[PDB]
RNA sequence: UACGGUGCUGAAGCAACAAAUGCCCUGCUUCCAGGAAAAGCCUCUAAGCAUCAGGUAACAUCAAAUCGUACCCCAAACCGA
RNA sequence: CGAAGGUGUGCUGUGAGGCAUGCUGGAGGUAUCAGAAGUGCGAAUGCUGACAUAAGUAACGAUAAAGCGGGUGAAAAGCCCGCUCGCCGGAAGACCAAGGGUUCCUGUCCAACGUUAAUCGGGGCAGGGUGAGUCGACCCCUAAGGCGAGGCCGAAAGGCGUAGUCGAUGGGAAACAGGUUAAUAUUCCUGUACUUGGUGUUACUGCGAAGGGGGGACGGAGAAGGCUAUGUUGGCCGGGCG
RNA sequence: AGGACCGAACCGACUAAUGUUGAAAAAUUAGCGGAUGACUUGUGGCUGGGGGUGAAAGGCCAAUCAAACCGGGAGAUAGCU
RNA sequence: UAAGGUGAUAUGAACCGUUAUAACCGGCGAUUUCCGAAUGGGGAAACCCAGUGUGUUUCGACACACUAUCAUUAACUGAAUCCAUAGGUUAAUGAGGCGAACCGGGGGAACUGAAACAUCUAAGUACCCCGAGGAAAAGAAAUCAACCGAGAUUCCCCCAGUAGCGGCGAGCGAACGGGGAGCAGCCCAGAGCCUGAAUCAGUGUGUGUGUUAGUGGAAGCGUCUGGAAAGGCGCGCGAUACAGGGUGACAGCCCCGUACACAAAAAUGCACAUGCUGUGAGCUCGAUGAGUAGGGCGGGACACGUGGUAUCCUGUCUGAAUAUGGGGGGACCAUCCUCCAAGGCUAAAUACUCCUGACUGACCGAUAGUGAACCAGUACCGUGAGGGAAAGGCGAAAAGAAC
């Protein structure tokens, strides 16, 4: 038992990608920005009570924000988590 | 806002919360989504949370 | 550190000098000895480090005046 | 308070349009002023055209335009009713 | 979980 | 040929790092030098 | 934890 | 076939010989210069616990988080402006 | 109705200078008599910036090496594709640690960067991309050594050190083959496994550590046998008849 | 067996040429020495400036060494240019 | 306080608001991740890993709080060792770290000068260290003076580059006394009487008075030149306001101000008035700081370098008298004068400015002025300490050049 006001902060997007298409397509698998503090058992429990489905297996990755110059002026995007929400047989998002 | 926030009780705020931070979690998805038009609306959500929680703070004394 | 306890009495500065009055820096330290006092008061024997000095004024003041000084500095035996 | 406001008819005290008369349409924090009909300015918009529009002018080169006497005015503040109103300086009326 | 502040 | 900067972070951080600085006295020191400064990055950390 | 050196 | 590549279908699939510096080998032999530590681990009991705790085995069930993971790496990405 | 400044011209004083005025400039200037000085530059191998000269000279960074056809393009010696040629192959291949940190992949752009051109790039810009119970870190354990409650010592700062507590370069559980992305994979998928711990149940039960013991736990050299990786040949199977 | 022998890796640096506004602030090329040892190498640790370390050359201690580097005394002093 | 507003580059989007919960400003609150003294343990800062207690659960978990060290006090406990003590645990309270100068203290150079150099100088400076406060320190005569007197300390001007000190070299350099700033005196070393009366502290209520937002705040037109008027010219007007800034060129009267007059729900500085709780005034009787003064030895400080060298401090060894007594008056003695050490507190005049507000300058004006007018302690350089730049201006308005 997670409290549902963590539950209601971990997930931030899905992530929108060719890579996260086939990911949803081939192998039932959401791809979601997701808080950078956020677990794998946070996310589950997450998915699970807002999206009502079935999640299988979470895996996670830290994604590592780029170096960007804005009128040469250096600045770097932020860190931000990744999560491949694989959802049980059948689930269907 | 804050007026009728005063005059409910300590479960009654801990519900609106959690209203407020379900509809923020959705206006979220649209925003992330690109579906979510009214962008003030997410603003409004933030600002709507801080007032309840404030007022939680406030019942149970600082 | 090579203080005494009964008098507070520390290494100070100071020269020596040369017959030609050539000024190197020097030190003089107390006359310091851990001597084992004893308190009857207590039934003990209390070791203090303690300059020559510190021992004769324990023979003029008696050890119970002495340690009751050092209680109300907050010095430690 | 501001003496010159949005929706107050204005005359031009000051520029090419000296003399000229316009509604303030609105009150910038830069301390100007736009005036419609007045400080017109060509602009070569991008697609997109020659478009004439109005240019901010400075709120001190405008005045209140007293209908009454038919003039420049300047104004003031009064309390009427526990209220600030403005008032014409010349005549001593309220705006 | 939340430590940050929840 | 061998040059005198042969990187290693664990050393980096061991001889340069906050830590080591606030360890002693005289790092203490130089992080208020470097404070005093208002330099940007206080250590390599 | 020791006399070995811990 | 969008000339990049996709989808499908699929035979034989053994033997002999040679063979490491790898493995048996933390071995064996031999020598003198005589070759870490600590935990995991196994075992022993102490005080204590004493028809329990705890042990053991079987089965079921749940858990195994977090962070790294791209890319270069004898080099155009590291140390040498 | 044109200040300072800039640039000409004319006049003028013994000189430093002064005056007038054309043009430029577009908002300041300042008589006189006094007052005060960051008050005068050609040198200091002066200092900073700019710009010359040598000079369109040297050089373009391994003498492994190119040739041609086609494509794209404003343009192709250099990019893409193709054929050929050459070079490395205990490496100039492959995988890592350290270190770096997006350089990765895709699209797009060619100013600058690239010792040339560049359509190309480790360059610009944008988007994408890193998936773990088993790999590693974290973690348990210690080495050198570090820190170190008390403590001992030292004008102060501090020094040393006990219990401790840190500290890998060492000791400590477990996953493999195949498939897959433009870009990750012992991490995803398929198939087949394994490890440690928590609960619950069933049966049988001496359990219990900060203590004891065992173990972990160790050198150099040499020799030989048994093996496998791996290779070669045959057989087999498919294709070939130049 | 061996501070044994020949010889790659590996460690070194005897000779020559090149290079000397270098490809390189010490290298390249051809030869050269050691190559089971007083060997070599990774990671980490310790020693600090009249101090360290030195199979000893005043060598080395971050391209700096008969007293490192940085900051300060500091505008040292300069009968000299 | 308001008709506008959602900080900047920086538009746009989607909104909010217009008579009062838009925004903005001020008071008081709330929230306030992680690192950092960093404090639960660890650590390569911004990370890793816990224990304990409560509460909660979907038994997978979740939430919340506490857990550093040292000092002091208290309780409890508790060795050798019988008492006891050391030690142990827990509780309360405090400390810790940072900060530009000024301040007191512990240590303490050298270059340099002396035309070399050692005494001496530089200098008790630089620097290191410890500690404090809004200031610190000092301070209520064992002080001077000179036979007359003064009356704590501190600071300023003189005395005076004098007297002196000095390889009598280089240099160092008083005091007495005078003029000023500012002034303030007290308590313990002890009982008794009388009582809590004096005076400052602490913590409240008022009371004014500042501060932290604000409010009102005078009076100009015509014409000429011009892109534009604030300029020229003409004629007016305000001024307890002609400080200053802005506005299309130079504005008392266009705008913001300025003089002047007002303002606080709330917090808070200060000065008083008045409770409460500590605090004890006054009188008589006393008492009167000992390993101390002084001495020997070694140093140091005094302007004073051991000198004929008083006086102060003390590392070392000694060691009085204690009011019928003792210190000082620049070797020393006598006489006389003067003061009372070995306990302590104490405002003001004085020092300083990291910082806040206002105001000023015969200060700078982009190679100047800060290193930095600008996203600068940045870029960049360096293992690190540390070093350390360059770089301002379109226009009145972007009207920033459709086609
Ligand atoms: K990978
Ligand atoms: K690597
Ligand atoms: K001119
Ligand atoms: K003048
Ligand atoms: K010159
Ligand atoms: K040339
Ligand atoms: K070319
Ligand atoms: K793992
Ligand atoms: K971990
Ligand atoms: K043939
Ligand atoms: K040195
Ligand atoms: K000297
Ligand atoms: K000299
Ligand atoms: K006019
Ligand atoms: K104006
Ligand atoms: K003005
Ligand atoms: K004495
Ligand atoms: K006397
Ligand atoms: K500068
Ligand atoms: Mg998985
Ligand atoms: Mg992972
Ligand atoms: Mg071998
Ligand atoms: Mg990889
Ligand atoms: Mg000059
Ligand atoms: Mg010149
Ligand atoms: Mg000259
Ligand atoms: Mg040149
Ligand atoms: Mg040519
Ligand atoms: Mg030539
Ligand atoms: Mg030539
Ligand atoms: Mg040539
Ligand atoms: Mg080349
Ligand atoms: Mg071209
Ligand atoms: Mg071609
Ligand atoms: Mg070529
Ligand atoms: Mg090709
Ligand atoms: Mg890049
Ligand atoms: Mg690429
Ligand atoms: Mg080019
Ligand atoms: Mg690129
Ligand atoms: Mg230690
Ligand atoms: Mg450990
Ligand atoms: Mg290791
Ligand atoms: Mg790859
Ligand atoms: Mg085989
Ligand atoms: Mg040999
Ligand atoms: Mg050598
Ligand atoms: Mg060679
Ligand atoms: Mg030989
Ligand atoms: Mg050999
Ligand atoms: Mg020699
Ligand atoms: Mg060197
Ligand atoms: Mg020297
Ligand atoms: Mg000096
Ligand atoms: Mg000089
Ligand atoms: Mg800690
Ligand atoms: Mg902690
Ligand atoms: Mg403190
Ligand atoms: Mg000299
Ligand atoms: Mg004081
Ligand atoms: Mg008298
Ligand atoms: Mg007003
Ligand atoms: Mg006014
Ligand atoms: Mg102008
Ligand atoms: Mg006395
Ligand atoms: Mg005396
Ligand atoms: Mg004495
Ligand atoms: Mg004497
Ligand atoms: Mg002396
Ligand atoms: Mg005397
Ligand atoms: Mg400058
Ligand atoms: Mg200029």
């Amino acid at each position: 038992m997670i409290r549902e006001e963590r539950l209601l902060k971990v997930l931030r997007a899905p992530h929108v990608s060719e890579k996260a298409s086939t990911a949803m397509e081939k192998s039932n698998t959401i791809v979601l920005k997701v808080a950078k503090d956020a677990t794998k058992a946070e996310i589950k429990a997450a998915v699970q009570k807002l999206f009502e489905v079935e999640v299988e297996v979470v895996n996670t990755l830290v994604v590592k924000g780029k170096v960007k110059r804005h009128g040469q002026r250096i600045g770097r995007r932020s860190d931000w988590k990744k999560a491949y929400v694989t959802l049980k047989e059948g689930q269907n998002l | 806002k804050a007026k009728e926030l005063r005059e409910k009780s300590v479960e009654e705020l801990n519900t609106e919360l959690l209203n407020l931070l379900r509809e923020q979690f959705n206006l979220r998805m649209q925003a992330a989504s690109g579906q979510l038009q009214q962008s003030h609306l997410l603003k409004q959500v933030r600002r709507d949370v801080a007032r309840v929680k404030t007022l939680l703070n406030e019942k149970a004394g600082a | 550190s090579r203080v005494c306890q009964v008098t507070g009495k520390r290494p100070v500065t100071g020269n020596n000098r040369s017959h030609a009055l050539n000024a190197t820096k020097r030190r003089f330290l107390p006359n310091l000895h851990s001597h084992r006092f004893w308190v009857e008061s207590e039934k003990r024997f209390v070791t203090l480090r303690v300059s020559a000095k510190g021992m004769r004024v324990i023979d003029k003041k008696g050890i119970d005046t002495v340690l009751a000084e050092l209680r109300a500095r907050g010095e430690k035996y | 308070a501001a003496k010159i406001r949005r929706d107050d008819e204005v005359i031009v005290l000051t520029g090419k349009d000296k003399g000229k008369r316009g509604k303030v349409k609105n009150v910038l924090s830069s301390g100007k002023v736009i005036v419609e009909g007045i400080n017109l300015v060509k602009k070569h918009q991008k697609p997109g055209g020659i478009v004439e529009k109005e240019a901010a002018i400075q709120v001190s080169n405008v005045a209140i335009f007293n209908a009454a006497t038919g003039k420049a005015d300047r104004v003031g503040f009064r309390f009427e009713d526990g209220k600030k109103v403005r008032f014409f300086k010349s005549n001593s009326e309220t705006i | 979980k939340a430590x940050r502040a929840s | 040929m061998k040059r005198t900067f042969q990187p290693s972070v664990l050393k980096r951080n061991r001889s340069h790092g906050f830590r080591a600085r606030m360890a002693t006295k005289n790092g203490r020191q130089v992080l208020a030098r470097r404070r005093a400064k208002g330099r940007a990055r206080l250590t390599v950390s």
